[PDB]
């Protein structure tokens, strides 16, 4: 592709700051908008204790040797299910 | 600066043959003797 | 099994290890000829006072180096891919048997009709019976029907091992979570033995593989009475 | 900000023999004990370490 | 759209780098980044080796293409010739950096 | 005296504190995972975090402030960075096999499908896209950022780099909230594993390469690099571009391909 | 008394390789033959001369009269 | 001159394979190792069962 | 048809050494068959090849473990 | 190559003792440790 | 390439130049005998009416000892060419290295 | 003459067969009657005397190749002292039998074997030609 | 002065020596480890215990004699003295980074002996496959150790890699092509390349078996969905160019000694060993699974797999013929150095052989996991890289040091190796044909004899091992200054004496480009 723009005529930082402030963060601030949209905790599903998930092969070396490191009480279960 | 030729580019002296015969000894025979000792520590512990 | 002294494979068993026996037979002529050319022309190089020691054209000859070679390696992957694709071909086995492998003894499953399974462990060396074999026998050994197609089919409930019968030319990977297949036919009744051949702990040298070949009907009876 | 670059080029190419890892002075030296003695220390805690775990505790 | 304030290599460039940027600009190499040119060998018409001492090492890469290079030790005096192909070096020593 | 032009280095203590501090590490995280305590690998960060800080000071000190980094030198550097890049590839390729191998061939403890049953997938479309999008932008500002240097445009480059350096923190910041809300964990089975572990070594990876930048960021304050001499501004833009690319291997990979 | 004739005086150890390469070659034909001879064809036809007339029955009967089965006795 | 070997080579040569052979066939016959041969042609075969 | 079942024929599906997936599928073609006739009031006989053969190919410990876990609620395969 | 003569010789002698020491060096605790080994396993 | 007789004559032309240095002398000979051959006799004159001319007995008598070592085993070839050179050393006063009790061990 | 260790950069001295005018002459420094010796050698060769012509080569080369190429009694020393070493090596190994090894399984005793021997037999162990197949079992005995 | 020179260097032959004395230390642990196993098989029954301290002495036998004696002594070692020699350079791209390459190798080697101390060590294989690895079968700290320790040894290869890469490419006289380059330094080049591309996936492999151990990740574990099998392939990726890396030195530095000592100025045909020295770097890569052929792959893949592995018989095939071709019409120097080299080629054929036997995944399937492997393995490493280490260290002695060794000790010292290494693996192929396997603390009783005989090889090869000791000691002892050294035209490395200065080459060498 040609991308769909135009350009080249020779080279430099002007070009790249165009870029940068004309189509990058725009199109990061689209995104980010896009992202905002769809944000806000989702139905969490019904708890099942499937034995390829929730592996305990061994204790974590922190907390209660049970909990992940990023445990998030609202979204992770643990062997035996959501917490209280 | 450093010293340099032979018997100056190493770590170790070669002054004396029997002080580097003991040293020599010492350290070719730690390596040979390491894994008996650590087959014996392992056979002592159960 | 292995006989003192011996220098090569045990006696073949199958006519796919007959094959094989065959194609080591190839093999080894050309590795002995290579090594003891080899051999030859070194000495050939270091016995001589005459001299030539300014520089050597060197691509005439390279051509001879890599073109022989070549050809030689081809004359060994023919049959070595005959040989592969032969043992892969469909069978119509008449009888499938799983082993799984366990620290430190095989179990084994014979499943087509009736739940028959049971558990294999060595003969410990203070119990061993005069004329048995250290370390070979088992308490109970793997009876199968001789001339007849067999799918042994391969596990393992913890660790790997491998489940290896040299005189019938099998060894497969016993790994946990998998069904690894090989097919097994005996040209003869008799004993056969073999032993775990991947490392798995503390007793890797002692879970050894006996199969028992016999008559259809024998093994019927046996099957029968193992229930 | 000004470009003081010049100083520090002065500072560093002063002809007074002092290795790189000590030529901005008397920090350095401090800096370069803290490390040392961390690795030094360190070093001879994880063979204790070692020992300790060398033997059962059961 | 666009200033300065970043310095060149001309500004604040130092040490090494500085010699051999201001060597480069006479066409000058006392660092030896350059592979010299041959001239024909000859007795009369030496290849001239710089050195800041006595003696330096040759390499003699006799005809194109070798993979061998052939290396001796250039003493100052009286040219020597590469004893593969007899080439003529002569040393020419001293001083470097103005 | 010498009439080559390489960097004759000075007799230095770094290497030895950096491999005791790599000693301190590995048997501190040993003591961690089996005897309960964190002291070694505390001692063992801190000495890595000092080996590295006087190491790098030093070879700034060789180079802007001594002179020592002839072309020749500057070449090697090169070179060297290069190669280091392309064995952190290589290392990556090693984690992408392992996504493939498993969920290529899902076996049946997982369903015999993938994504694994239990398992649900983040949405490509939602973080991950706006990840995809701060990262590419950044490859577009530290672009700037090299061009504004090279024509000698103080302001710009640090503008450039401060921009660069912000959605580099930005994409860490969002990762570390999706890691949070994710509800599958790192014992998902193979699913968990793959993903943390691929996404986790890249996520360093970023830290890594936006610490790279922040120094630069401070050096170009500090005017050390000039518009013709930035190595370690272009070492630290390659590395930005590594780490780019492999974010947008695990975006096909793992996170839409592997949902 | 009497000249000596001129001997050959060059290519010496060009000659001494070839005539020797010339002479392993022949070897190595000849070592062949002896091998296809004395291992390969003695193994097929060990096999061929055991399993022409091999009665697996038969060799059953003896090894079970011999007590070796569990299966059989 | 004579050097070393001229003086020492044939001592060294008849003592050192002396030795070699007599320690090597003392270790190889007198000291209860067991080497295993083949039972063929050495073993008369005796009822097991 | 089939009745005088020796053992598994081959399956040109699954011809290779690893033969897990063969076990697995007819496992689940057993299951999904049975539920499909437990369900509609037919004759769970007609599901009685794919019982031979996953019966045949799979080690008795897989059997017992897919079976405890459908009763479980924790199979992770559809039927 | 060619080299001087030794500067510091090593008669016959010294080398018995320095090949005495060094074969003692390595068989002395291996002997030890095998020849024990039945006291640290039947322990 | 050349026939023997080009890289003979190639040969005897580089011994006789009249004004041959100690230099090329050297490094002809140490050349020369890296090939797979005997030196013919008329080479072998040439760079021995070459050590005259650079009044240099000892590597006349060397160049002997060269012709007998590159001959190997074939015991035939240094008292063939000896027996060719017999006119040449007789008017130059070469002793051979056997008349000189040189190949004595 | 006498060679240092700070001339390695110099030109130096070979007794080499393929390199046989070595760069520098043996002998460099000559005394009154060398000197004269040198001279005289500028002169007809004829009217040099053998001592003379022999004296010459020796300052020009330092050995001959009869001596550079000559054997020696070398061989007896390796071959007899590698032949030592392989004996020592056995007084380890007695060492080893008599002081580490313990009893080897009560399978090796003569009657086991035997008894082992047979029962092998009678499940025909290799009876193409591996050990079965040496067995007589028409005439009951080991085949001749 | 002492830690400024030894603990802080920046010098490329200081570095070396540390090397050398690194690796020859490692050697002797590596040697005592090999007494044990043959101790342990030298008799029927159990000597030490079971399979377990058997197998912890196997694996710790293994790291031992590849990572902490082979690579070091040949690409640390000969690699750091002899390539910036041979190409002109005043020292390593990388002087100070080189310094933290060795100094990583103690912290690792500590590592390696921590593991075996703790808990009942990590008996495993060197290939350390799950699930005997993982964290039910080997609980406890011993293979996490084993784990980090190839960390520690990967790091220092991988930052040697860069090092020698960048060195060998950008330091080389600006006339000097790659192809105006000695082989030795081709040698190291395409070696640093396969550690480049090889210890990372090895990384990841050993790291996702530390997750699987700690972090209750699955990559490995069917229980999770993962598979042991997915460890085999990335512990292959890198094991099978490891043995490359094994053997690229020690072809680079035959092919110096063989020209060497055959009085000869230049290897026969330098481009063609260039050549196959890349054509082996490159088909390393792609033939990894011939160490899988019995764990349940595809026919077709065996197929390839087979093939792939062959082909490299070429390219090797014209470096043992190049070899015999710079000997052939040379001045022979019979050596020490040269005896080793002479067993090299011979010896390493043998090997090479027995490797395709093995490639042909019909007839490895009866010999997988079986002594005929053993066998193999120990003709290309015992009697190949160690033959090349000793023909490498006997050779280039007396430009380390400024001595000479005894000529006939050292001749002696290659006899009784020569004669102890053989009657140790000969026996060995018996063994596998006849199917003994691998791994196994004891032996069904038929297969005594051979293991006896194996044993007994080995003690032979013990006093060998010792008398290279003393040897080392005799040549300090007696301090033989070196005087002269031939063929320096085409030997750079012994340009500047014996040993050479601190520092060399700080003027350039001259050389024109024409
Ligand atoms: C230095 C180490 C080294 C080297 C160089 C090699 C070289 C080769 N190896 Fe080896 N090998 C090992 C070390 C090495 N090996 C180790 C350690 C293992 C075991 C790993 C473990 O499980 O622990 C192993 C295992 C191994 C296996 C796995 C077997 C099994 O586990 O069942 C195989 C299978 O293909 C293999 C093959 C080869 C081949 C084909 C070569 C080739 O590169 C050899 C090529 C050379 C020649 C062929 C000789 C010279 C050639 C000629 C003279 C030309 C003419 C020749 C012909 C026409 C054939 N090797
Ligand atoms: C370089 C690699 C290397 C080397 C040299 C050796 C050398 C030896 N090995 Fe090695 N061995 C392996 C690599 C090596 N081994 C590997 C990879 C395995 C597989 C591990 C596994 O299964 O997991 C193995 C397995 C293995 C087994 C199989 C164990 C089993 O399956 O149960 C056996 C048994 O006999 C054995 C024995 C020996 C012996 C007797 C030697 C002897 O030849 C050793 C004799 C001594 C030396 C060769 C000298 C040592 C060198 C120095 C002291 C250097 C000095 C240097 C300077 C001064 C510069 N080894
Ligand atoms: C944007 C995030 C950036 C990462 C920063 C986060 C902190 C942890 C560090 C991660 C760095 C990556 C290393 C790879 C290891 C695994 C961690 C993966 C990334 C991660 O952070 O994974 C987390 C688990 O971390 C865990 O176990 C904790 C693990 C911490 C222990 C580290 C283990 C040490 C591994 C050493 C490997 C050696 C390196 C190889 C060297 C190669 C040399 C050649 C995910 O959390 P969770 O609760 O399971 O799920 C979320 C549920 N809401
Ligand atoms: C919890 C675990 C701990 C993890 C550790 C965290 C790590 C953070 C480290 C971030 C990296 C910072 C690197 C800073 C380097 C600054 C020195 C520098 O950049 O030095 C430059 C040279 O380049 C050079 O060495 C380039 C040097 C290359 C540096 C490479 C950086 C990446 C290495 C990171 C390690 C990766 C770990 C992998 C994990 C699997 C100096 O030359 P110039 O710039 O041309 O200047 C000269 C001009 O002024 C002249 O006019
Ligand atoms: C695999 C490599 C090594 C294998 C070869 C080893 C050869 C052995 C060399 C001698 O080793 C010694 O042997 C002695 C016995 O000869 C032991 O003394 C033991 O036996 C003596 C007599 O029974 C007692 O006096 C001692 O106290 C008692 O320690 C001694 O401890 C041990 O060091
Ligand atoms: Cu089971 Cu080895
Ligand atoms: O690996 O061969
Ligand atoms: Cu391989
Ligand atoms: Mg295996
Ligand atoms: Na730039
Ligand atoms: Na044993
Ligand atoms: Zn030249």
């Amino acid at each position: 592709a040609s991308a769909a723009k135009g350009d080249h005529g020779g080279t430099g930082a002007r070009t790249w700051r165009f870029l940068t402030f004309g189509l990058a963060l725009p199109s990061v601030a689209l995104c980010t908008l896009n992202s905002w949209l769809h944000s806000g905790h989702r139905e969490r599903p019904a708890f099942i204790p499937y034995h390829h998930l929730r592996i305990r092969t061994k204790p974590f070396s922190w907390g209660d040797g049970n909990h992940t490191f990023f445990h998030n009480p609202r979204v992770n279960p643990l062997p035996t299910g959501y917490e209280k | 600066h450093y010293e340099e030729g032979p018997g100056k580019n190493i770590p170790f002296s070669v002054e004396n043959k029997w002080r580097l015969l003991a040293m020599m000894t010492l350290f070719f025979g730690s390596g040979f003797a390491a894994p008996f000792f650590i087959v014996r520590h392992q056979l002592l512990k159960k | 099994m292995a006989y003192p002294m011996q220098l090569g494979f045990q006696d073949a068993t199958s006519p796919i290890m007959e094959e094989l026996l065959h194609f080591h037979d190839h093999t080894l002529m050309i590795v002995f000829l290579i090594s003891s050319l080899v051999l030859y022309i070194i000495s050939l190089m270091l016995t001589t006072k005459l001299t030539h020691t300014s520089t050597m054209d060197a691509q005439e000859v390279e051509t001879i180096w890599t073109i022989l070679p070549a050809i030689i390696l081809i004359l060994i992957a023919l049959p070595s891919l005959r040989i592969l694709y032969m043992m892969d071909e469909i069978n119509n086995p008449s009888l499938t048997v799983k082993t799984m492998g366990h620290q430190w003894y095989w179990s084994y499953e014979y499943t087509d009709y009736e739940d028959l399974s049971f558990d294999s462990y060595m003969i410990p060396t203070s119990e061993l019976k005069p004329g048995e074999l250290r370390l070979l026998e088992v308490d109970n050994r793997v009876v199968l029907p001789m001339e007849m197609t067999i799918r042994m089919l391969v596990s393992s409930e913890d660790v790997l091992h491998s489940w290896a019968v040299p005189s019938l030319g099998l060894k497969t990977d016993a790994i946990p979570g998998r069904l690894n297949q090989t097919t097994l036919m005996s040209s003869r009744p008799g004993l056969y033995y073999g032993q775990c051949s991947e490392i798995c702990g503390s007793n890797h040298s002692f879970m050894p593989i006996v199969l028992e070949l016999v008559p259809l009907k024998y093994f019927e009876k046996w099957s029968a009475s193992m229930l | 900000f000004e470009n003081r670059v010049a100083e520090k080029q002065k500072l560093f190419q002063e002809d007074n023999g002092l290795p790189v890892h000590l030529k901005g002075g008397a920090t350095d030296n401090i800096l370069y004990r803290v490390t040392m003695t961390l690795c030094l220390g360190g070093t001879l805690y994880s063979l204790y370490c070692l020992g300790w775990a060398s033997f059962p505790h059961k | 759209a666009s200033g300065g304030g970043v310095p060149t290599d001309e500004e604040q460039a130092t040490g090494l780098e500085r010699e051999v940027m201001l060597a480069a600009r006479k066409g000058q190499d006392p660092y030896n980044i350059l592979a010299p040119k041959a001239t024909s060998g000859t007795k009369e018409d030496p290849n001239l080796v710089p050195s800041i001492t006595n003696k330096r090492i040759v390499g003699c890469i006799c005809e194109e293409d070798n993979s061998t290079v052939i290396w001796f030790w250039l003493h100052k005096g009286e040219a020597q010739r590469c004893p593969s192909c007899g080439t003529h070096y002569k040393l020419v020593p001293h001083q470097l950096a103005h | 005296h010498q009439t080559h032009a390489y960097h004759m280095v000075n007799p230095s203590p770094w290497p030895l504190t950096g491999a005791l501090s790599a000693l301190l590490m590995t048997s501190g995280l040993t003591m961690w995972f089996h005897f309960n305590s964190m002291t070694l690998l505390m001692i063992g960060l801190t000495t890595n975090m000092l080996t590295m800080y006087q190491w790098w000071r030093d070879v700034i000190r060789e180079s802007t402030f001594q002179g020592h980094h002839t072309p020749a030198v500057q070449k090697g550097l090169r070179y060297g960075m290069i190669l280091f890049i392309i064995s952190e590839v290589l290392f990556f390729t090693g984690f992408f096999w392992a996504f493939y191998h498993s969920s290529l061939a899902p076996t049946p403890e997982l369903g015999g499908c993938w994504p694994p049953t239990g398992i649900h997938p983040l949405n490509p479309l939602e973080v991950p896209l706006l990840n995809t999008s701060v990262l590419l932008a950044s490859g577009v500002s530290i672009t700037w950022a090299h061009h504004s240097l090279m024509e000698g445009d103080r302001k710009h480059m640090l503008q450039a780099l401060f921009i660069t350096i912000t959605l580099g923190v930005y994409f860490t910041l969002l990762q570390a909230s999706e890691y949070y809300e994710a509800p599958f964990t790192i014992s998902d089975g193979v699913y968990g594993s793959t993903f943390f572990v691929a996404t986790g070594f890249h996520g360093l990876h970023v830290i890594i390469g936006s610490t790279f930048l922040i120094v630069c960021f401070f050096r170009q304050l500090k005017f050390h690099f000039t518009s013709n001499h930035h190595f370690g501004f272009e070492a630290a833009a390659w590395y930005w571009h590594f780490v780019d690319v492999v974010w947008l291997f695990l975006y096909v990979s793992i996170y839409w391909w592997g949902s | 008394s009497t000249a000596l004739a001129k001997p050959q005086m060059r290519g010496l150890l060009a000659r001494r390789l070839r005539f020797h390469i010339v002479g392993a070659f022949m070897v190595s034909l000849g070592f062949a033959t002896f091998y296809k001879f004395a291992v390969a064809e003695k193994r097929k036809k060990a096999y061929a001369d055991f399993y022409r007339n091999y009665d697996s029955m038969k060799d059953f009967e003896e090894m079970r009269k011999a007590g070796i089965f569990q299966s059989a006795k | 001159a004579p050097d070393f070997h001229d003086k020492y080579g044939n001592a060294v040569l008849a003592s050192g394979a002396t030795f070699c052979v007599a320690v090597w066939v003392y270790m190889a016959t007198q000291i209860g190792i067991e080497w295993n041969p083949s039972p063929v042609g050495r073993v008369t075969p005796k009822e097991w069962r | 048809k089939i009745k005088n079942y020796q053992t598994a024929p081959f399956d040109s599906r699954f011809p290779n050494q690893n033969q897990t997936r063969n076990c697995w599928q007819n496992y689940l073609d057993f299951h999904r068959c049975e539920k499909a006739m437990t369900a509609k009031g037919g004759d769970v006989s007609v599901c009685e090849w794919y019982r031979r053969v996953y019966k045949s190919l799979c080690p008795i410990s897989w059997v017992s473990t897919w079976d405890d876990r459908r009763a479980e609620g924790t199979f992770p395969g559809k039927i | 190559i060619t080299a001087k003569p030794a500067k510091t010789p090593t008669s016959p002698k010294e080398q018995a003792i320095g090949l005495s020491v060094t074969f003692l060096s390595f068989l002395l605790p291996a002997g030890w440790v095998l020849y024990h080994l039945d006291n640290y396993k039947k322990s | 390439h050349e026939t023997d007789e080009e890289f003979d004559a190639r040969w005897v032309t580089y011994f006789n130049k009249p004004d041959i240095d100690a230099w090329e002398l050297r490094k002809g000979m140490n050349t020369l005998v890296g090939y797979d051959l005997v030196p013919e006799p008329k080479i072998i004159d040439a760079a021995l009416r070459a050590c005259r001319r650079l009044n240099d007995f000892a590597s006349a008598v060397r160049i002997l000892e060269v012709v007998k070592d590159k001959a190997g085993p074939h015991k035939e070839i240094y008292p063939y060419v000896i027996q060719e050179l017999r006119p040449t050393l007789n008017e130059l006063g070469i002793s051979t290295p056997e008349e000189l009790g040189l190949d004595k061990v | 003459s006498v060679v240092k260790s700070e001339d390695y950069a110099l030109p130096s001295y070979v007794d080499r067969r393929d390199y046989p005018l070595p760069d520098v002459a043996h002998v460099k420094n000559l005394s009154a009657s060398q000197k004269a010796l040198k001279e005289k050698e500028k002169a007809s060769w004829s009217s040099l005397s053998i001592d003379e012509k022999v004296e010459l080569y020796r300052l020009k080369f330092k050995e001959s190749f009869a001596e550079m190429n000559r054997s020696t009694n070398e061989w007896k020393t390796v071959v007899g002292a590698a032949m030592f070493f392989i004996g020592f090596t056995a007084l380890l190994l007695i060492w080893e039998k008599h002081y580490v090894y313990g009893p080897i399984p009560h399978t090796f005793e003569e009657e086991w074997v035997a008894k082992q021997t047979k029962r092998m037999l009678d499940m025909k162990v290799a009876p193409i030609q591996g050990f079965s197949a040496k067995w007589d079992y028409d005439k009951n005995e080991w085949k001749k | 002065m002492f830690i400024n020179r030894w603990l802080f260097s920046t010098n490329h032959k200081d570095i070396g020596t540390l090397y050398l004395l690194f690796g020859a230390w490692a050697g002797m642990v590596g040697t005592a480890l090999s007494l044990l196993i043959r101790a342990e098989l030298g008799q029927p029954g159990t000597l030490l215990g079971d399979d377990q301290i058997y197998n912890v002495v196997v694996t710790a036998h293994a790291f031992v004699m590849i990572f902490f004696m082979v690579m070091p002594i040949m690409i640390g070692g000969f690699g750091n003295w002899l390539v910036p020699l041979m190409i002109g350079a005043p020292d390593m791209a990388f002087p100070r980074m080189n310094n933290m390459s060795f100094w990583l190798l103690p912290p690792s080697f500590l590592l390696l002996l921590a593991s075996s101390m703790v808990e009942a060590g990590a008996g495993t294989g060197w290939t350390v496959y799950p699930p005997l690895a993982g964290n039910l079968a080997h609980a406890g700290a011993s293979v996490d150790l084993t784990i980090f320790s190839l960390h520690l040894a990967g790091v220092s290869s991988i930052l040697g890699a860069i090092n020698f890469i960048t060195t060998i490419i950008n330091m080389k006289p600006p006339a000097m092509s790659q192809y105006q380059t000695p082989l030795f330094v081709w040698s190291v080049m395409i070696t640093a390349v396969l550690l480049l591309l090889s210890l990372p996936v090895l990384a990841a492999g050993i790291t996702m078996l530390l997750t699987d151990r700690n972090l209750n990740t699955t990559f490995f574990d069917p229980a999770g969905g993962g598979d042991p099998i997915l460890y085999q392939h990335l512990f292959w990726f890198f094991g099978h160019p490891e043995v490359y890396i094994l053997i690229l030195p020690g072809f680079g530095m035959i092919s110096h000694i063989v020209t060497y000592y055959s009085g000869k100025k230049e290897p026969f045909g330098y481009m063609g060993m260039v050549w196959a020295m890349m054509s082996i770097g490159f088909l390393g890569f792609i033939v990894w699974a011939h160490h899988m052929f019995t764990v349940g792959m595809d026919v077709d893949t065996r197929a390839y797999f087979t093939s792939a592995t062959m082909i490299i018989a070429i390219p090797t095939g014209v470096k043992v013929f190049s070899w015999l071709a710079t000997l052939h019409g040379g001045n022979i120097k019979w050596s020490p150095a040269m005896m080793w080299a002479l067993g090299f080629i011979f010896l390493f054929t043998v090997g090479g052989l027995t490797g395709i036997v093995l490639a042909n995944s019909s007839l490895d399937i009866v010999l997988h996991d079986t002594y005929y492997v053993v066998a193999h393995f120990h003709y290309v490493l015992s009697m190949g890289a160690v033959f090349a280490i000793m023909g490498g260290f006997v050779h280039w002695f007396p430009l380390f040091s400024g001595y000479t060794l005894n000529d006939t000790w050292a001749k002696i010292h290659f006899a009784i190796m020569f004669v102890g290494v053989n009657m140790t693996f000969f026996p060995q192929h018996f063994l596998g044909l006849s199917g003994m396997p691998r791994r196994y603390s004891d032996y069904p009783d038929a297969y005594t004899m051979w293991n006896t005989i194996s044993s007994m090889g080995s003690f032979i090869s013990l006093t060998a091992v010792m008398l290279m000791v003393f040897i080392i000691w005799e040549a300090f002892a007696s301090k033989r200054e070196v005087l002269t050294v031939d063929l320096t035209t085409t030997n750079l490395e012994w340009l500047n004496g014996c040993p050479p200065p601190y520092h060399t080459f700080e003027e350039p060498t001259y050389v024109n480009l024409k």
